[PDB]
């Protein structure tokens, strides 16, 4: 039995024609206090997988260590560790999903919601979710926390089903993700302006973008709003 | 002294090889498999005439579709039978079905090598496991203390085994009836037994699909003994 | 824990520790069991090199396992107490779960199983004890007499003897006991048991113990004078 | 389980125990014997939590019978009561205690005296001339204080007992379906069939 | 549920309903509340479905092991006590069981043991267990005699379940009948309450409170 | 305080024919008022012509299916590649479920296939292992909506022969695979209309002696 | 491994004897003689101290005779250190029985349990047996006055008069000669001392080389008293019987 | 001599005699052959019988859909080791959703056998194994020895008179390695290889045992009339 202390908010993601995109802000909240601002919540595993984590940060750092140790362990007595027998997104996910469900079954969960995004060896896109309960699901778009309520509706307008994936380019997909992050900054009280974004493409590989900011915001209309009903001044 | 789980220079486990010598001292047990059923027969061998021979239990039921005969240090077989019975009933509980004869034999043979320095020594008893299932039909297995089991059309174990096995080699064919098999066990038992064969110092049993595993009465076996003697005198 | 495999096979296929446990039984005082038509009698030798004994308090050779079953033995006395205790506990445990007292066969099978367990368990030696277990099954009038030995084998006997000079008394019983017609009464069964011990014992004074068991938990031990009457009667008939 | 009574008189101990077994709004049985013979001259009645009562009684019975076989000797009522108390005293500090109250009626053959022991589920032992468990005591004790004499006969004790059962049948809320009465004396244990 | 079993001149009758509910939701109308431990022993099921199913199947395995080891049929007393001693170990853990172990042996004759999850074990002539037990008791008690014929006894058990099925909301579906003899039990059919009610109403003249 | 259980919604349906059996289930996965996936299968081919679904808490459902698939694998290893009969599978699943009697799998489990006589079979389980063979069973969120409809159309309950004064019942008969799929599709479209947790897609797994076939149909996405 | 150095203490000889038990008995046969004699109105325990030195503190010493409870005592023959391990176990066992049943432990029950412990060391554990033989002298309300003996085998037997330790063969012959059933305590005291005086390996039997104890009903009305004799009391009883 | 009482003792020349005696048990065992191309891997095994009335001892065991082995020596020891492999293959699938590499399979067997050669009380395994498989890096063939030594090979053979088949495969190396996309021809080469280890006896229908795994072929075993094609 736990209670989360230092927390990370939404993680959002989607598939496009040649790969997957995933994003998450750089904030570590301490309740209502926006305590830590340099927190990286996207963690790459190899050159073909990115694990996005929300929820308790102490448990996130534990998971980082597990993934780091997983890479080390896979390299042992493995001449093809950087080739055929390299870690796949599906391998990394199933490992975490096993751990999360074992921990919930011991009534001592890792208080997280995780999205594993990557590209398999055969070029197929991989995008799957797992949380503190051990619940797993996959979809063309996936998001955690507030992102599930506000980002998914926006991302599903681009990729509403499987057949919309080949029709969606990386330019269009990234635009939607960046737009979603702006909306979350407008409406999520535990969000920050600064965020990280990662693209895993089957051709161009892993592109990790740090220190992004929400921009092109609409605030000007606020000056016209006066009072809460009658007030004219 | 020396370790219990030691290999000889020839590549055999001393204790397993020594347990096989104990089995050669044991009373004879014979099994024959047919398309109409499997027959199991044993030499009781009472050490004294005051001993009530009907209390000598060397043929044993494992389940309705599986039977068992033994030879050697027969006291060692009790825990083997207990395990077999539990394995058979447990499988029925988990899978709502009868357990395969081969799978039962394998379960028993897993105990065999669980000794060392687990129990202190191998079993000093060999088992003939006979049964029927829907897949492989009527079967006869020979389970040793080495952990090895062979399926047999016919098999003899005990003191008169090598002489009886040579006789079974000539007599067995694929079209044997159940009645023919019953007489053949009695015939071969009478040949290798020290004392004269009768209903009190020998016991028959069988397993059929229809009626399951059955140990024969002394009255039923006595008639088969009488039928056997008449047929040999008839030519 | 002490793990050593003490009971092991030899090149010729023998377990010497089990066979040496039989030698301990052969050293022990003679014990005999004879079952009649409606009873079983357990006879026991007591060596007479021990005078100044207190027979009130000295452990008796025949032990009650339950109200309907008894157990005598030959071999190491200390070892026998362990088997008797275990048997008594199992007797009460059977009544508790099955709501019925043990059969003589079941009790024998249990004791024999304990003896066997000590022949292939690490860190232990076999029991230097052979037992004669006798009694009557619940609501049954057929007499039961079983024997066990260190190896763990057990079997039923019309009549049997164990211990020192047991081969002599077994020789006696083999010609004197008729299967077709066992001792019809209690007196006949006791007499045959006393006769068989008189082939081996020495004197019929405070050397022979007799215990008679009858159906429905009817067990009684004979006194010196009662046994002495059988001894006096047999000797007078012998001089002929 | 509800009503168990006990009366020690001059030469015997008398135990009375209700026959009803109730679960919910249904009397499942009206002929239940809430007692076990521990030894030829020792009887124990019991009442309390369902399942625990019989399980405990039989466990004690097995232990006393084991002792009798081992020593070829009958334990005194005092010795048996002490053994029972200790088992309950252990039980009360266990993970799941036996919620069982008992009366132990016995005849000591060495002293030639009857003895009645009352032991509750906590392991609280007392020797008494008369005893009860549960709500029964709230009626019977005051009644026995008045009518009981130490030199009474077994027949006088049974009449005294009838007086208790009548009072319980009059003032008790629940129908306990009468009682099974048993007597413990020098000749052992026997049941009164017509009560 | 409603389950009953009673002893009589000709052995034992066992009768149960076939309804199962999850709150007010009727999950099943075709449940087997009589479980066949073996060709000679029956067990009724009331309370937790899984608890009863699982452990009475387990009981049959233990009864089979007994007759393999002892070369004799297990007594009803010994069989019931194996189950009661088992559930007593789990006391406090939350098992929910109200069963009747019914059988016929030589030494015992026809015997019924009520066994329940809080450790109770009672021998008796008549038992009714379940949410509709009171309704069944009413018909059973008022019409029960030891000298009932096998035909009349089977009807009484059927009629008692019908009485409960009618009044108790959580009882109904169909009636399963069993007759237990020394040579084993005999199944006496599944009887849909839908058709049985109207049939009994007409032929018996009972249930006048209902519009027919 | 940490709550180890969750409700992932969805509903499933198993119908048995003469020489076939179907096991259907919607493809929607939810938590509270949110949709997690519009296509997340929960009906699986487990081998030996056995199809299985464990509906309710998805994490427990996935674990159970995973364990049963593994049970089938080891059954082959230990018993000379013997085919696991549907009845043997059912009993095995009871032991999987009851093995966690004091920390249950929060799922309603259904399996379908063919019995040893070649006839269609459906088995349904409660969360702790009580099971029963049936012609018809709906499980999950909309089971209360679908099941009485099945009673009426599959088992012909409350339907009497016209003109017979309600004396002669409508006779029971096996349905064709075509007629069964019609009932499944109509069951799910009706459940989709009136239950918020049901929709998106319908995936049916049909089992015959020839093997395991699949069929997919769209459902309303609101 | 360690198999090489294992003596195998709990095995049979080819003749069916327990090596270690036999060799433990050989050890005990060199220990100071201890005699127990049971009379109709009490029990005597007499024991010879092992070759005493003149500078040994005699009055505050305990080698042979130990108290188990108010009603039971033991005479020791063998390794004293081994005996004290067993004695403390026996003392505890007696108190467990009293705590459980609110009654003093019957003599045989105490003897059996102590003997069962010895038996265990001969059958399992791979340890050497206790090199000790006891003479138990005690009283209970069932059998009255009782004498028992136990030895390393764990076998125990009851006696009217018995000796353990050195020269038991000679000592048992002398006891068998002069013992009779209607004997009193005072007579048994005299027999015990006379027997030691003849079987002793010393030149002459003196007070400083002896331990003595009685268990009488000589207390006031129906109760048992244990008397462990003081040095001066042994000196007096030795003069009174005319040995010195 | 004085240094063969247990596995924990070294000889003066640095030898472990108990491990060598375990190796001897393999030489007494019936011959079995292993070989592979780039697309498929094949096991061929000569089964042995007690007599004409007995069955023929099964030599080949399946470990997963993509892996399995053949045995020579103590069969119960092969059952223990194959069961361990089955669990490890299975752990890799459940936890990582990943087919176990044939090379890791060998490493795991090596380490399990090793522990039994360094501790008092235990004994070495008395069996040799030929593991074949098809994983993400193509076809594989391993040779396990109970000393712990595992070796990856194109082809090999173990058991009695295994030198004959091992010589043949050493000659045929260049031919059979290029048998790609042709199962029956690769088996034929393996059947001809095991034939070089035969004396007085020939390959019959209930004597021969073949197993194959490859690109679009799960690990399957052929016995009885299914191997009559290759005689
Ligand atoms: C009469 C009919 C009523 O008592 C009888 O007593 C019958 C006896 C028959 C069923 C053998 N009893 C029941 O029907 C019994 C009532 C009951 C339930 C729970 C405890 C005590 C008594 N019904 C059940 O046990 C049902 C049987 C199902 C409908 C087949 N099962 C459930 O209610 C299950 C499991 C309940 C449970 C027991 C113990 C621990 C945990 C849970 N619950 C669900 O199915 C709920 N839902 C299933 C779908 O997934 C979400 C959870
Ligand atoms: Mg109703
Ligand atoms: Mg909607």
């Amino acid at each position: 039995t736990q209670q989360p202390i230092v927390t990370g908010t939404s993680v959002i993601s989607m598939k496009y024609d040649n790969g997957v995109i995933i994003a998450a802000d750089n904030l570590g909240s301490y309740g209502s206090l926006l305590r830590f601002n340099g927190v990286e919540r996207l963690i790459p595993v190899g050159d073909n997988t990115v694990v996005g984590i929300s929820g308790d940060i102490s448990d996130m750092q534990h998971i980082e260590r597990l993934l780091k140790d997983l890479v080390t362990e896979n390299a042992y007595d493995n001449p093809l560790a950087d080739a055929e027998e390299a870690l796949e997104p599906s391998y990394i996910f199933e490992y975490l999903a096993t751990v999360m469900y074992q921990r919930r079954s011991k009534m001592n969960p890792l208080w997280n919601a995780i999205i594993v995004a990557g590209v398999q060896s055969n070029g197929d896109q991989f995008l799957r979710y797992v949380n503190l309960l051990g619940v797993t699901y996959s979809s063309p778009t996936l998001a955690t926390g507030f992102g599930a309520h506000m980002a998914n509706p926006l991302l599903r307008k681009v990729v509403d089903r499987e057949s919309d994936i080949p029709k969606t380019t990386v330019q269009v997909a990234e635009e939607a993700i960046v737009n979603a992050m702006r909306v979350l900054y407008y409406r999520d009280a535990r969000s920050s302006r600064n965020f990280s974004l990662a693209i895993i493409d089957k051709n161009t590989g892993l592109t990790f973008k740090k220190n992004l900011q929400v921009e092109n915001m609409k605030w000007d209309f606020a000056k016209d709003i006066k009072g809460y009903g009658t007030q004219k001044i | 002294d020396r370790g219990v789980s030691t290999f000889s220079p020839e590549g055999r486990l001393f204790q397993v090889e020594y347990s096989l010598e104990a089995i050669k001292l044991g009373s004879t047990a014979i099994g024959i498999a047919t398309k109409e059923g499997v027959v199991l027969g044993v030499e009781k061998r009472a050490t004294s005439p005051l001993l009530e021979s009907d209390s000598i239990e060397k043929i044993v039921e494992i389940d309705r579709h599986i039977g068992c005969a033994m030879s050697g240090l027969t006291a060692d077989a009790r825990s083997m039978i207990e395990h077999a019975r539990t394995a058979a009933v447990t499988h029925n509980l988990y899978y709502d079905e009868d357990i395969n004869v081969e799978s039962l034999t394998q379960s028993v043979c897993d105990l065999a090598l669980r000794f060392g320095e687990l129990m202190s020594r191998p079993f000093g008893v060999a088992l003939l496991i006979a049964g029927h299932d829907a897949d492989d039909g009527y079967q006869l297995f020979h389970a040793e203390p080495s952990g090895t089991f062979y399926r047999y059309n016919a098999k003899a174990i005990g003191s008169g085994s090598e002489g009886a096995q040579a006789e079974l080699l000539n007599e067995w064919h694929s079209s044997l009836t159940l009645k023919e098999a019953e007489l053949l066990v009695l015939k071969i038992l009478k040949q290798v037994m020290e004392e004269k064969l009768d209903e009190n110092n020998a016991q028959l049993s069988c397993i059929t699909k229809q009626d399951g595993f059955k140990i024969y009465d002394n009255e039923k076996t006595a008639e088969l003994i009488k039928e056997l003697k008449e047929k040999e005198a008839a030519e | 824990g002490y793990d050593r495999a003490l009971s092991i096979f030899s090149p010729d296929g023998h377990i010497f520790q089990v066979e040496y446990a039989l030698e301990a039984v052969k050293r022990g005082t003679c014990a005999v069991g004879v079952k009649g038509k409606n009873c079983v009698v357990l006879g026991c030798e007591r060596r007479s090199t021990l005078k100044l004994q207190d027979t009130r308090i000295t452990p008796s050779k025949v032990s009650k396992i339950d109200s309907h079953v008894v157990l005598s033995f030959s071999g190491l006395n200390a070892d026998s107490r362990i088997l008797i205790e275990k048997a008594r506990v199992e007797a009460q445990s059977h009544r508790l779960t099955l709501e019925d007292p043990v059969t003589v066969e079941y009790l024998t099978r249990y004791v024999a199983g304990v003896q066997q367990r000590y022949t292939q368990s690490g860190g232990v030696r076999p029991f230097g004890v052979s037992t004669l277990i006798a009694g009557f099954d619940p609501r049954d009038d057929e007499p039961k007499l079983y024997q066990t030995e260190p190896s763990g084998i057990y079997s039923s006997w019309s009549a049997q003897t164990i211990g020192r000079n047991s081969k002599t008394v077994r020789e006696f019983l083999e010609k004197n006991y008729d299967r077709k017609e066992p001792p019809a009464t209690v007196e006949e069964c006791v007499k045959l048991t006393v006769r068989s011990l008189l082939e081996v014992v020495q004197t019929g004074a405070k050397n022979i113990e007799i215990t008679v068991v009858k159906p429905d938990s009817d067990i009684v031990a004979l006194s010196s004078e009662e046994i002495n009457q059988y001894v006096t009667q047999i000797e007078q008939e012998k001089q002929e | 389980m509800d009503i168990i009574l006990g009366i020690r008189v001059q030469d015997s101990v008398i135990l009375a125990s209700s026959k009803a077994v109730t679960r919910g709004i249904s009397v499942l049985k009206d002929s239940d014997d809430k007692t076990r013979q521990l030894s030829p001259h020792t009887l124990m009645s019991f009442a309390g939590e369902a399942g625990d009562t019989v399980q405990f009684a039989e466990y004690i019975q097995a232990n006393i019978q084991l002792y009798s076989i081992r020593e070829d000797y009958e334990l005194s009522p005092q010795a048996v009561s002490s053994f029972v108390r200790q088992e309950l005293a252990k039980s009360i500090r266990s993970r799941r205690p036996y919620q069982v109250n008992v009366l132990i009626g016995g005849y000591d053959k060495k002293k030639n005296k009857p003895e009645l022991y009352q032991i509750d589920y906590l392991g609280t032992k007392v020797e008494l001339p008369y005893g009860a468990h549960g709500y029964s005591g709230f009626y019977t004790f005051s009644l026995l204080d008045h009518h009981y004499r130490p030199d009474m006969t077994t027949e006088e004790g049974l009449d005294l007992l009838k007086l208790c059962v009548q009072e319980l049948e009059k003032r008790m809320p629940m129908d306990f379906k009468g009682v099974i009465v048993k007597i413990v004396d020098k000749d052992g244990i026997r049941q009164v069939d017509d009560f | 549920t409603t389950t009953l079993a009673f002893r009589f001149q000709g052995g034992i009758i066992v009768a149960v309903d076939s309804r199962a509910t999850a709150g007010n939701w009727v999950a099943s109308q075709t449940v087997k509340a009589v479980i066949e431990i073996n060709p000679f022993l029956l067990g009724t099921m009331a309370g937790g479905a899984a608890d009863c199913q699982f452990w009475e199947t387990w009981l049959g395995s233990q009864c089979r092991l007994h007759e393999l080891r002892e070369k004799e049929r297990i007594s009803v007393a010994a069989a019931s006590k194996i189950l009661s001693n088992l559930v007593y170990q789990y006391k406090g853990a939350g098992l929910s069981m109200g069963t009747m172990i019914c059988g016929y042996t030589r030494k015992e004759g026809p015997t019924i043991y009520y066994v329940d999850s809080d450790g109770t074990r009672l021998k008796g002539d008549i038992f009714c267990v379940g949410s509709g037990q009171t309704f069944a008791y009413g018909v059973l008690d008022s019409n029960y005699k030891w000298d009932l014929s096998v035909e009349d006894a089977l009807y009484l058990g059927k009629r008692s379940i019908l009485a409960a099925a009618h009044r108790d909301a959580y009882s109904g579906g169909s009636v399963n009948l069993y007759h237990v003899t020394e040579d084993g039990w005999i199944y006496h059919g599944n009887h849909d309450v839908g058709e049985l009610f109207w049939k009994v109403k007409e032929e018996e003249g009972s249930f006048n409170n209902v519009i027919g | 305080q940490f709550n180890p259980y969750g409700d992932n919604g969805g509903t499933i349906l198993g119908i048995a024919g003469e020489d076939f059996a179907v096991l259907a289930g919607d493809t929607r996965n939810i938590t509270d008022y949110s949709i997690n996936s519009r296509y997340e299968p929960k009906v699986f081919d487990c081998g030996d012509n056995i199809v299985m679904s464990a509906n309710g808490f998805a994490a427990d459902g996935d674990a159970l299916v995973k364990r049963f698939k593994n049970s089938v694998k080891w059954y082959h290893f230990d018993h000379n590649d013997k085919k696991l009969s549907i009845n043997s599978a059912a009993r095995n699943i009871q032991h999987l479920l009851y093995g966690k009697r004091f920390f249950p799998y929060y799922v309603h489990t259904i399996i379908a296939g063919l019995d040893e006589d070649g006839k269609g079979a459906v088995y349904s389980f409660d969360p702790v292992g009580s099971y029963e063979r049936e012609q018809c069973r709906a499980g999950g969120a909309a089971a209360s909506l679908i099941m009485p409809f099945l009673d009426n159309q599959v088992n012909f309950k409350n339907q009497y022969e016209p003109g017979t004064n309600g004396k002669v019942k409508k006779p029971l008969k096996y349905l064709s695979v075509e007629e069964v799929i019609k009932l499944v599709r109509d069951s799910f479209t009706s459940a989709t209309e009136r239950h918020i947790q049901v929709g998106d897609g319908l995936e049916i797994l049909i089992v015959t002696k020839d093997g395991v076939r699949k069929e997919f149909y769209e459902l309303k996405r609101d | 491994g360690s198999r090489r150095y294992d003596s195998r203490t709990t095995i049979f000889s080819p003749e069916g004897r327990l090596y270690q038990v036999e060799y433990a008995l050989e050890s005990i046969s060199h220990a100071g003689t201890a005699i127990g004699i049971m009379a109709s109105d009490g029990i005597v325990l007499a024991a010879e101290r092992k070759v005493t030195s003149t500078l040994l503190e005699q009055d505050t010493s305990t080698e042979k005779l130990y108290k188990l409870n108010d009603k039971i005592a033991v005479a020791v023959a063998g390794l004293t250190a081994d005996a004290e391990i067993l004695i403390n176990t026996a003392r505890i066992h007696a108190q467990n029985y009293l705590k459980t049943y609110n009654e003093d432990i019957p003599v045989e029950i105490l003897v059996r349990r102590l003997s069962d412990i010895k038996q265990g060391y001969t059958q399992h554990g791979g340890l050497r047996p206790f090199g000790v033989s006891f003479i138990y002298a005690g009283y209970d309300d069932r059998y009255g006055y009782q004498l028992y003996t136990s030895n390393p085998s764990g076998n125990y037997t009851g006696w009217k008069a018995i000796s353990v330790g050195a020269n038991t063969s000679a000592a048992q012959t002398l006891l068998q000669m002069d013992y009779k059933d209607d004997m009193k305590v005072d007579d048994a005291i005299e027999l015990a001392l006379k027997t030691l005086s003849k079987t002793t390996d010393s030149s002459a039997l003196t007070y400083d080389r002896l331990e003595f104890a009685t268990i009488r009903k000589g207390a006031n009305d129906g109760e048992v008293y244990q008397k462990i004799f003081k040095p001066q009391e042994i000196k007096d009883i030795l003069v009174k019987t005319g040995i010195t | 001599n004085n240094y063969d009482g247990d596995t924990v003792t070294f000889s003066p020349t640095g030898r472990l005699f108990q491990v060598e005696y375990a190796l001897e048990a393999i030489k007494q065992g019936s011959v079995t052959v292993g070989l592979r191309s780039n697309t498929h891997a094949v096991l061929v095994a000569l089964k042995r019988n007690a007599d004409e009335l007995s069955s023929y001892q099964k030599k080949i065991i399946k470990c997963d859909e993509h892996m399995g082995l053949s045995l020579a020596g103590l069969a119960p020891d092969a059952r223990v080791l194959s069961n361990y492999l089955r669990q490890q293959c299975n752990y890799s699938s459940l936890v990582f959703n990943r087919k176990l590499a044939v090379e890791r399979a060998g490493h795991l067997l090596c380490d399990k056998a090793q522990k039994n050669t360094q501790s008092y009380g235990g004994r070495p395994y008395g069996v040799g194994l030929l593991i074949i498989g098809y994983d993400k890096s193509g076809a594989h063939l391993l040779e396990f020895q109970p000393s712990g030594n595992v070796t990856e090979l194109y082809g090999t053979a173990i058991g009695a008179r295994s030198q004959g088949a091992k010589t043949y495969l050493e000659r045929t190396l260049d031919t059979f390695i290029k048998i790609d996309g042709n199962p029956d021809e690769l088996i034929k080469a393996g059947v001809e290889a095991i034939s070089q280890s035969l004396r007085d006896e020939s390959l019959t229908v209930d004597n021969l045992s073949i197993a194959i795994v490859g690109k679009d072929t799960p690990f399957t075993i052929y016995d009885g009339e299914a191997v009559a094609k290759y005689i």
